[PDB]
């Protein structure tokens, strides 16, 4: 998504990351 | 995309970022 997705494209903030993990 | 800032992340190095922040959980 604009987490995951977006970021190669766009960018993901470090914050956001933490949901991931 | 919550923050306002931005950081090009892809593959493997998107991955290692989201553990950078994440602490070294396991990765």
């Amino acid at each position: 998504q604009d987490l995951q997705t977006l970021c190669c494209t766009d960018g993901c903030s470090m914050t956001d990351l933490s949901a991931l993990c | 995309r919550a923050a306002p800032y931005g950081v090009r992340l892809c593959g493997r190095e998107f991955i290692r970022a989201v553990i950078f922040t994440c602490g070294g959980s396991r990765w």
